[PDB]
């Protein structure tokens, strides 16, 4: 509830940097 | 209209992994760290880019409210299908269909927070509703949208 949402936006956040 | 706390710390903590030096700037050097833990291969030039975007003041890194503002405009606007399911791989490796507990602990450590195995333990059993110690891809989803 911290610990999978945050994980989840860096993930989400590297994947949409790289393009 | 406010701001908590919690909020406050979640950004901190998201910051904080780019951040590695704590010197309270995100240069190339450490975006492209975190990046390529996740298995990505930007170049230097893509990087900086990525800086000059939110790179306000000019200074050629980013500070804690240009971080806030990268995720504002980077971690929401695109990210709907076909993209979760690239996130998702990241977590499940091996590519299985299931995050296992120990494929969770992999990612953490990859991001920077080394975690206890407790506590990853204490993760998967908040997302797995079907009871087979894992988190598939449907559960992964409904994880994403409770607070
Ligand atoms: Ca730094
Ligand atoms: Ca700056
Ligand atoms: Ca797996
Ligand atoms: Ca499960």
């Amino acid at each position: 509830r911290r610990r999978w949402k945050l994980s989840f936006s860096i993930v989400s956040l590297c994947n949409h940097l790289t393009r | 209209d406010q701001l908590t706390e919690e909020q406050i710390a979640e950004f901190k903590e998201a910051f904080s992994l780019f951040d590695k030096d704590g010197d309270g700037t995100i240069t190339t050097k450490e975006l492209g760290t975190v990046m390529r833990s996740l298995g990505q291969n930007p170049t230097e030039a893509e990087l900086q880019d990525m800086i000059n975007e939110v790179d306000a003041d000019g200074n050629g890194t980013i500070d804690f409210p240009e971080f806030l503002t990268m995720m504002a405009r980077k971690m929401k606007d695109t990210d709907s299908e076909e993209e979760i399911r690239e996130a998702f791989r990241v977590f499940d490796k091996d590519g299985n269909g299931y995050i296992s507990a120990a494929e969770l602990r992999h990612v953490m450590t990859n991001l920077g927070e080394k975690l206890t195995d407790e506590e990853v333990d204490e993760m998967i059993r908040e997302a797995d509703i079907d009871g087979d110690g894992q988190v598939n891809y449907e559960e992964f989803v409904q994880m994403m949208t409770a607070k």
